[PDB]
DNA sequence: ACTTGTCGGTGGTCTGCTCTAACGTCACGGCCAACCGATCGGA
């Protein structure tokens, strides 16, 4: 399929699990890790997409399935996901109108973009 | 009493070489750990603790150990 | 032990000899015979002269679970290794090496051969420690031992021993008797949980009826679309690409369908009767 | 199976070893019951799911089949048909012993069977058969008779 | 009992394979024969095999055998649905051909029977809803229950049955208590008193 | 990552959808990424992942009535993601305090949003 | 889960959690007035058997009355 | 309606054939556990060769590892001297 | 007296099963049935009551299919179907079987009915 | 340019196999205890 639709969909399934998922479940489970050739082109691409997403910043937790089970599993938090309360309304406008007037590098905008981006998100 | 008569029929444990032995005596109980209603309460056994002084003697070498060991509640 | 080596010694090169060899002269094959026969005899009669130790020893395990005679053939392997393995120029004598390995041999099948629920012989270890430091602590405490002071005195996490203590459970016997008499046991007391409860069955089946006079008031591709994609046709559901391929339009075509489809069966309408199915 | 008015009899009789052998779907050796850890029945044991059948329905051992369209196949991995769980109540296994091992019904019976068949006393049969005396069970008269 | 045979058959192959003397062949053989004896007749031979509690195993004939055997527990007698119990009292009143069921009683043995006749009446709008209707008591089910009982007899039985007549049909009417009504003319063929 | 901000993109739109009520399309075409075109297959997409199973109701929903887009279903994302350390949240902060223009929101905007953000991260 | 159970979940909303119910219900045929709740909890330090971390004894108390049926000596 | 499916014949050492209903998409093996518990080849010209398992230890190889070949040695001569002398005079 | 109806009265139409044998618990703490015994069978056949009797040993308590169809019928309102083979049978089958006893049903041809319907 | 499959590596835990050299050498923990009639193996 595509890599976008992998990424959402681990993001998902990690986001609405309630026992860390192990990732012979997520093979099978999540869309996208079924076309695989071999064993290991499955594991190398795991483990490329949890370093991309832990570089991104999701907090993507690795942890024992549970007490009386040996196996190890992955989660999200989803209250460490992110904070929802937000502020006042005059204040971030003003915020968000100084947020980028002459920057050019390339990573400066690119995050002043994305924490406009997620204050909109999370409102104005 | 029954106690005192077990460890007196039992006092001498010495092996088949004769070289060593172990005696039990003096029965002693202690205060009770709970109350009845506490132990009904909570799902506990209304017992006291039992200790029994045991003396190890060495018939080879003389030497002799004395102990107060607890049997239980 | 020499006439074991010798005898063992004479045998390979009389192999070595009978393939890509020369031919042995009568005399030397009879007596490479004879050397092989004499400690084959050497070790059979070893072995049944020590057959009395390994009893003293299994005397000492009896009342653990493994029976009697049981215990004495697992030494009797044992035994068996040890004659394998002892070497006479040290000159110690057999009854040190023996008790080793019969011990050896008999611990390690007491700990496989003993439990209904197999557990390996590297926790059956830790169990024996937790236990012997369980009634070391119960001797000097007085008083039973907490969780946390075995977590202390075992260098271990106060959550492995409650994993360990739970490892350790026997299961109980199903022929039990229950009563004072001999007419109840364990096993009528057990309900089946895998059975038919014979009243979901009949729901299940006017369900399927009620869902298929339901979905029978739609058009005939927003019927064949959610039966599809749902696995109400006849075993199990498909994706939104094999039912484009199949119906020969894009996925988004097909996802606008179901939504289409599924907005109108939340209507009053269509969903009050299947209400009190859920 | 279905009809009961279409039994017509209820034959009974021994069992030879090519009878129990043909009712087994497989030789257990091992004396393992379940999985300490998963709690999943072990392999070549007491409730191997490779001679008895599933404890799911329509799902394999090693989970690559769990659908009712592999109906009838078996999982090239882990052996295990795809079929019901129900069938563990109708498949048996067999136990291929080292030595032969006399029934307990025809020997130690009264009165005893094997007795009368070979016109031995049960103390005969006990010792024999418990490894406490040995039994000539052929002897060559016409070469003792020459020599 | 199959893992002591499974063990014991193991180690004779071990040993047999391994070329030990012929004592120990001959005892594990002697006890790979106790082993398959105790299997299938556990006691006719040497003392039985115990486990915990020195309780002894319980073998296949174990299971034929006796009154709490296979044959004698379960296939000449056996536990039945769609049946109750309870204690009975005395009517005079009825008449011969009639006895005094509980309504609580009546209602759980004719449930299957009251679940469609009140779907029926449009009392419920499916099978869930009845089912719910009935577990709950509602006032509506009564009505139901006095038209699914009629003209339907039932078996009452006493035990010990002595002879044809400890179990007679009547014909059953709701009562509004916890006892079973029984005809006074009834008790001799029961030998029943309402004690 | 030319992927990473896609990705970042859609799991802030799916929120953003779910807080404003009935979004009409030109506000979403100008707000998040001015190219409305790629609006159109970027809720193609979306439409297209969800929960395990990835049966109806179980991905994502949507009314595209006229111009309204309003989620119906959401799989589980309702709110945004946190604003990474240091990074975007860094940067933001350094030119909110950094400024060097002459107080104008400084009396109850500036100092107050600072505050926040900081308490927040 | 059956396609059935799934599609009405679908329509009415109701997301299948991975939880099953084993409630506490009073009995067949009983009935009365709560009169008291005893609870343990593993965290509070209270002595509960291995692997049991919650537990909670509920009383219920009934008034009954004389009626047919009740034997009377 | 059902999955197709291929039907794989195996033979044991001692003259039994047995029949297994393999997948389509699947690699058929070889060697396969049989009904009667012993290991069976599938009939096929072209033999997809398995692995093979070297013995494992034996008594000769633990002497040989404790014990030189001259001690072995001078313990035969001496034994054999032994019984030339008891035989021969 | 200690002797209430309160704790007596019991009633049952479907309930727990057991596992070895499909048939009904027991107890009035586990909504269990009521045990139609050996002699209520020798009044039965005393009566002459086969279809009855019938009934009570094989859609009441051991045929699995029968007990699912015998409730369908009934709530549906058609003819109770008639009865099955009783599971007890099928375990007494394997149990002799398991004893090295070549116990098979016969039909009237001279051929042997397998029991592994399903 | 980004992805992706084959290749190769570090570190960790669960599981199974092998070895340990003073001398040591032929099991217990325990009833059974009715009371009748039938029957095979001894004397
Ligand atoms: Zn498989």
């Amino acid at each position: 399929v595509s890599k976008v639709e992998r990424l959402m969909n681990l993001v998902i399934a990690l986001l609405s699990t309630r026992t860390y998922l192990p990732a012979e479940k997520i093979r099978t489970t999540v869309a996208g890790y079924a076309d695989s050739p071999s064993d290991e082109a499955f594991s190398r691409m795991f483990e490329r997409d949890k370093n991309e997403l832990r570089d991104l910043g999701i907090p993507l937790e690795t942890g024992r399935v549970s007490k009386w089970d040996s196996t190890e599993g992955y989660r999200i938090n989803r209250d460490s996901y992110a904070l929802p309360p937000i502020g006042l309304t005059a204040d971030e406008a003003a915020a968000v109108a100084v947020a980028t007037q002459l920057w050019q590098s390339p990573e400066l905008v690119t995050a002043t973009q994305n924490a406009v981006l997620k204050l909109r998100a999370a409102g104005v | 009493g029954g106690l005192e008569e077990v460890l007196a029929e039992l006092s001498p444990i010495e092996d088949f070489s004769g070289s060593m032995s172990l005696s039990f005596s003096d029965p002693r109980f202690d205060e009770v750990k709970a109350s009845v209603d506490e132990c009904k309460d909570k799902d506990m056994t209304y017992a006291a603790p039992l200790f029994v002084t045991a003396e190890f003697i060495n018939n080879n070498t003389g030497e002799i150990k004395s102990q107060t060991v607890f049997m239980g509640d | 032990a020499k006439r074991i080596e010798a005898g063992l010694y004479a045998t390979q090169k009389l192999a070595e000899l009978a393939e890509k060899g020369e031919k042995l002269p009568v005399q030397q094959r009879r007596d490479m015979q004879w050397i092989c026969r004499d400690g084959d005899r050497a070790k059979n009669h070893l072995l049944e002269a020590n057959l009395r130790l390994v009893v003293s020893l299994a005397k000492r395990y009896t009342g653990r679970g493994m029976a009697f005679l049981d215990l004495i053939q697992e030494g009797n392997l044992g035994l068996i290794r040890a004659v394998e393995k002892f070497d006479y120029t040290k000159g110690y004598k057999f009854s040190t090496y023996a008790t080793w390995w019969i011990r050896q041999a008999i611990t390690r099948a007491m700990a496989d051969q003993a439990r209904t629920i197999r557990i390996p012989v590297h926790m059956v270890e830790v169990i024996n420690k937790l236990g012997r430091i369980q009634r070391e602590l119960l001797q000097d405490l007085g008083r039973e031992p907490t969780p946390e002071e075995l977590a202390k005195e075992m260098d271990i996490t106060p959550e492995k021993v409650l994993e360990i203590q739970q490892y350790a459970r026997e299961p109980i016997s199903l022929d039990q008797t229950i009563g004072d008499e001999g007419d109840s046991q364990l096993g009528d007391f057990i309900e089946d949980s895998e059975a038919v409860v014979a009243v979901d069955a009949v729901s299940f089946t006017l369900l399927q009826d009620q869902l298929q006079s339901v979905l029978e008031t739609l058009s005939e591709r927003e019927a064949g679309v959610v039966r599809l994609r749902f696995g109400l046709t006849d075993g199990q559901p498909r994706t939104l690409d094999e039912i484009g391929q199949v119906y020969g339009v894009t996925r988004e075509r097909i996802r606008q369908i179901e939504s289409k489809t599924m907005s109108k069966l939340r209507h009053p309408s269509r969903s009050q009767v299947l209400r009190d199915y859920l | 199976m279905l009809d009961v008015n279409f039994f017509d009899e209820l034959r009974i009789g021994l069992a030879t070893a090519d009878d129990i052998r043909n009712w087994s779907y497989g030789e257990v050796k091992k004396p393992e019951t379940i999985n300490y850890r998963t709690l999943k029945p072990e392999k070549d044991g007491l409730f191997c799911e490779k001679i008895f059948g599933p404890t799911r329905d329509w799902e394999c051992y090693c989970g690559k089949y769990k659908r009712v369209r592999f109906k009838g196949i078996i999982c090239e991995r882990c052996g295990v048909e795809v079929t019901r769980a129900k069938v563990r109540r109708e498949r048996m296994g067999h136990i291929e012993l080292a030595a032969p091992v006399t029934h307990i019904w025809y020997f130690k019976g009264v009165p005893s069977r094997l007795g009368y068949l070979l016109d031995l006393a049960p103390k005969d049969l006990e010792k024999i058969i418990y490894f406490a005396a040995y039994v000539i069970t052929s002897v060559d008269d016409e070469m003792r008779h020459n020599e | 009992l199959y893992r002591r045979v499974i063990n014991r058959n193991n180690r004779l192959k071990r040993l047999i394979d391994l070329g030990a003397p012929e004592i120990i062949v001959n005892n594990e053989k002697r006890m790979l024969q106790e082993s398959v004896d105790a299997l299938f007749d556990n006691g006719r031979r040497g003392r039985p095999v115990t486990g915990p509690g020195n309780r002894p195993l319980k073998s296949l004939s174990d299971l034929l055998k006796g009154k709490q055997g296979r044959f004698r527990q379960n296939l000449l007698g056996k536990r039945v649905d769609y049946s109750g119990r309870s204690v009975i009292v005395v009517g005079p009143q009825l008449k011969l051909h009639q006895c005094g069921l509980p309504k609580l009683m009546a209602l759980e043995l004719f449930k299957p029977f009251v679940m469609k006749r009140l779907v029926d009446l449009n009392h419920a709008q499916n099978i869930k809803s009845a089912k719910r209707m009935v577990e709950r008591q509602r006032p509506q089910v009564w009505d139901v229950l006095e038209e699914v009982i009629a003209e339907h007899p039932v078996l009452l039985n006493r035990a010990p049955t002595l002879h044809r007549l400890g179990i007679q049909a009547f014909e059953p009417q709701l009562v509004e208590g916890k006892a079973i009504q029984l005809h006074p003319l009834v008790c001799e063929a029961f030998n029943a008193d309402f004690d | 990552s030319q992927v990473s901000t896609r990705l970042v993109r859609l799991l802030n739109m799916v929120p953003y959808f779910q807080a404003n009520p009935k979004v009409t399309r030109a506000e979403a075409a100008a707000a998040l990424g001015v190219t409305g075109k790629q609006l159109d297959a970027d809720l193609d997409q979306l439409w297209m992942c969800g929960l395990p199973g990835y049966s109806p109701g179980d991905l994502i929903d949507f009314d595209f009535v006229g111009d309204t887009i309003e989620v119906t279903f959401s799989a589980g994302v309702d709110h945004p993601l946190r604003l990474t350390s240091t990074e975007a949240t860094g940067i933001l902060v350094a030119l909110r305090a950094l400024v060097d223009v002459p107080g104008m929101v400084d009396p109850e905007a500036a100092r107050s949003a600072i505050a926040k953000i900081e308490s927040a991260v | 889960l059956t396609p059935e159970e799934r599609l009405l979940r679908a329509i009415f909303g109701e997301k299948a959690r991975e939880v099953r119910d084993t409630s506490l219900k009073v009995p067949h045929g009983e009935s009365g007035k709560v009169i008291g709740i005893r609870v343990f909890s593993r965290e509070d330090d209270d002595e509960l058997p291995a692997g049991v971390n919650e537990l909670v004894r509920v009383y219920v108390a009934q008034k009954r009355k004389i009626s047919d049926g009740d034997k009377l000596a | 309606d059902l999955a197709p499916r291929q039907v794989a014949r195996y033979r044991t050492d001692n003259g039994e054939e047995f029949d297994v209903p393999f997948a389509d998409d699947a690699e058929i093996p070889g060697t396969w556990l049989c009904r009667n518990g012993l290991e069976g080849t599938l009939i096929e010209g072209d033999v997809p060769e398995p692995k093979k398992v070297k013995p494992p230890r034996t008594h000769w190889d633990m002497l040989l590892e404790r014990r030189s070949v001259e001690e072995l040695e001078e313990l035969l001569k001496e034994r054999l001297d032994l019984i030339k002398a008891k035989r021969r005079g | 007296l200690h002797h209430l109806v309160d704790d007596k009265i019991h009633a049952r139409s479907t309930g727990p099963y057991s596992m070895i044998t499909q048939q009904p618990l027991g107890g009035k703490a586990q909504f269990g049935g009521q045990r139609f015994g050996e002699m209520e069978c020798w009044a039965m056949q005393a009566y002459g009551a086969a279809y009855t009797l019938q009934e009570l040993l094989t859609i009441k308590s051991d045929d699995t299919v029968g007990r699912v169809k015998v409730y369908e019928a009934i709530v549906k309102g058609e003819n109770i179907p008639e009865p099955g083979i009783p599971e007890s049978f099928k375990v007494l089958l394997k149990e002799l079987q398991s004893l090295c006893l070549n116990v098979e049903v016969l039909s009237s041809d001279g051929a042997a009915i397998e029991m592994r319907d399903g």
